[PDB]
């Protein structure tokens, strides 16, 4: 009984109406971003999480465009339980802690949508509302995302009740997008205009031009820099396991194979390294060699000398 | 708010010294945190037993 | 002040170039 | 708390925060807050009875849940 | 009728008849 | 020491190759603006776009109220505005 | 000029086909385009996009998982390095002594360790003529030194 | 067993790399339709195209009969139809 | 029947898009 009452009062109720889809989607975009960045069994896990973020965002769009509070309730319940059960499937972390955190924000804003309701006017692109600069910039980069524009169009078409086709739908979306961008620019020119026959202003030029040049620099040079930097880093210690000194003597039959292995080989400690470096400190390059090589790098060649292995 | 800093100490005295006395301290905190705002204004002089 | 406003406008028309200037 | 500890620790209260407290008639209830306090206390008790070397982020949990109780008692 | 109602546009729609 | 012994797929190449591919495709996405901006200056330098956003927003309003007959009719206006450049000039005039 | 007339014709044909199909099967006004039509086209597009990203990954991984051709130790070189100073005991064998286990032989090993699931698993998962026999020689002659 | 010992060039990479390249370029080919379909809705949303296919087919007919003087003349019509969007509207009117 | 015809129409619409919508 009590459960039924809770659900009844989460569906029928008498509350207000807010549109927090923008923020829910932004939370999911951040989640996607950090999972993509968090590629670090692990690739397979990150790929499944990708498909997941994506599928859940699509389902969210469906319920938003169909204004389903009951559907959102169901989705929320399922998702909460499933994401919390995925904490048990840790077997493939700061990245995961952050993913949990941002998904918690999504669950909080989603819960808000359910307990408030869906507003009558749901259609309309977020970044085409006002014609201040922030809306302009957000709309631009948001649309810039490779497949976001087309996904939005097709998806919306499938849920929204239309008489037309997808091509027709994409036409009105393109027109609107372009018209918004123009409007924002027109508005900003009315807010702040320059005079006629008046230099656009050295500074304006220097700024935009500079940014473009720097962006182009970061297309070619920066990747090279990053690449080389990583490659230069000598990753993990490589120490000779054994010291095999075969003093091949006899031209006919080379022998003298008295040698040693790991037990005799001593990975030099930090203190030991200091000793060697100081021994050869007068000679700059000698010390350099020792010092540059990381501690527990320089290994000790304690080659065995005793015999028994007969000369042949 | 001193009534309450003592409640904090009561909790942490139990936590630190893992024993049976410590469980008792933990319980004493739990209780006087629940039934506590009542006797913060009723035990001011009226029987602080 | 004026300089800051001009700068704002600079990067602003620069992002104008981000979806058909 | 679910980001610092896992398994049976948390994953009961966070689930309930998302599915009961935030999905409710205005202010959660009284039973939610009571069950939160109760679960946190039980968790503390059983972690004290030993998981070994138990952590106490449930101290700041219990005390924040009793602070909210005081705020809502004063209304 | 779509086939026909989406292909019915003419110049008369765009006349400036008190378009507020 | 050796230089590359890191983990996560192939630090040397699986994630690395994917990253490169992404960068390139994002490259093309961004070029998609600053490459052919000059092929539209014959329908993009329109002044006032207020009358066109009204049309666009009326299509949206008519889809929320589910009067989809008028959706078809208002779409017809949109496509004729964009089918005849001279009417765009008329409709996008600064003042009237 | 030739390419111009070809482009015009191509586009004109595509338009004509669409016009003809709309005359053959028309649609009414203020009439939902039909949930099903939407679901179909949209679904196909989504699936095509799925096959751009996921399907290649699937295929790639699948092929990589396949362990292509049998790799059996040619020789069983057991050097029982004993003496710390001079490690010896190098009595060992090669391919003649090494026996690529047959199908029947594999069954035997698998059944021997059948009670233990993972033990049997190891043997059974390894393909027949995979598990090789380490018949290492023990006889000496080679002196310790 | 080892995992990759197959033949045919390099099963690991020659044919494999070529396949990937093909897929990408076919990718761009297919994108060539569903990317800028909206930049033509000003010259491509025409109703009746019957009069334009007649023109196109007349160019073809006049090339088979080798009267190439009229090829130049009919090409002139085609290019003016596509030079003035308003005449396209007139020529592509549904009925007349 | 009717359902099949509708499916065919949807298929055409989709593959219609395959050359400028």
């Amino acid at each position: 009984p009590l459960r039924r009452f809770f659900h009844d009062i989460l569906h029928t109720k008498y509350r207000a109406a807010t549109d927090v889809y923008a923020l829910m989607f932004l939370a999911d975009v951040v989640d996607f971003i950090i999972i993509i960045f968090g590629f670090w069994q692990v690739p397979e896990a990150f790929l499944v999480m990708l498909l997941i973020q994506f599928s859940t965002m699509v389902v969210d769009r469906a319920l938003y465009l169909r204004k389903t509070v009951l559907g959102k309730l169901a989705f929320q319940v399922a998702l909460v339980l499933a994401i919390h059960l995925w904490m048990f499937f840790i077997l493939p972390n700061v990245v995961a802690q952050l993913w949990y955190f941002v998904k918690c924000i999504y669950f909080a804003l989603s819960a808000y949508q359910i307990r408030c309701g869906y507003p009558t006017r749901i259609l309309g692109n977020f970044l085409t509302k006002k014609y201040n600069h922030l809306n302009l910039f957000l709309f631009q980069g948001f649309r810039l995302v490779p497949f976001l524009v087309e996904l939005r169009a097709v998806m919306d078409w499938v849920w929204t009740d239309t008489t037309l086709s997808l091509s027709s739908w994409m036409c009105v979306e393109d027109i609107y997008a372009n018209i918004f961008i123009i409007k924002c620019s027109r508005e900003t020119e009315k807010k702040y205009p320059q005079p006629k026959g008046q230099k656009k202003k050295k500074i304006v030029k220097y700024g935009m031009g500079g940014l473009i040049i720097l962006f182009l620099i970061a297309i070619i040079w920066f990747p090279l820099l990053f690449m080389s930097l990583v490659r230069s880093v000598v990753g993990v210690v490589n120490q000779p396991i054994d010291v095999t000194v075969t003093l091949k003597l006899g031209g006919y039959e080379p022998l003298f194979t008295m040698s040693a292995q790991q037990p005799s080989i001593i990975p030099f400690t930090a203190q030991a390294y200091e000793e060697l470096s100081r021994q050869f400190d007068p000679q700059p390059l000698a010390m350099q060699f020792i010092s540059q090589y990381s501690p527990e790098d320089i290994v000790t060649a304690q080659i065995e000398g005793s015999s028994g292995a007969l000369w042949r | 708010y001193l009534f309450w800093l003592v409640l904090v100490v009561v909790f942490v005295t139990g936590a630190t010294r893992i024993s049976i006395f410590g469980l008792g301290y933990l319980l004493a905190c739990f209780y006087l945190l629940l039934f506590g705002t009542a006797l913060l204004q009723r035990d001011t002089r009226a029987r602080l037993v | 002040c004026c300089e800051s406003s001009d700068c704002l406008e600079i990067c602003m028309e620069c992002c104008g170039i981000c979806f058909p200037s | 708390n679910h980001m610092v500890t896992a398994s049976a620790g948390s994953l009961v209260l966070p689930v309930l925060v998302f599915l009961w407290a935030m999905l409710s008639i205005p202010r959660p209830s009284k039973r939610f807050w009571m069950t939160a306090i109760v679960f946190t206390e039980i968790a503390v008790v059983v972690k004290y009875l030993f998981t070994d070397g138990y952590i106490k982020y449930d101290l700041v949990q219990l005390m924040a849940l009793f602070f909210h109780r005081s705020q809502l008692l004063c209304y | 009728d779509h086939a026909t109602v989406i292909h019915s546009g003419d110049y008369f729609l765009f006349e400036s008849d008190s378009e507020e | 020491k050796v230089s590359p012994p890191s983990l996560g797929f192939l630090a040397g190449y699986g994630i690395m190759g994917l990253y490169v591919s992404i960068v390139l495709v994002i490259g093309k996405f961004v070029h998609g603006f600053f490459s052919e901006i000059s092929h539209s200056i014959m329908f993009e330098e329109l002044p006032c776009v207020d009358r066109i956003l009204k049309l666009c927003q009326d299509i949206f309003l008519v889809r929320e109220t589910r009067e989809l007959e008028l959706e078809e009719e208002l779409y017809a206006k949109l496509i004729f505005l964009y089918r005849s450049p001279e009417t765009m000039i008329k409709w996008t005039r600064e003042k009237e």
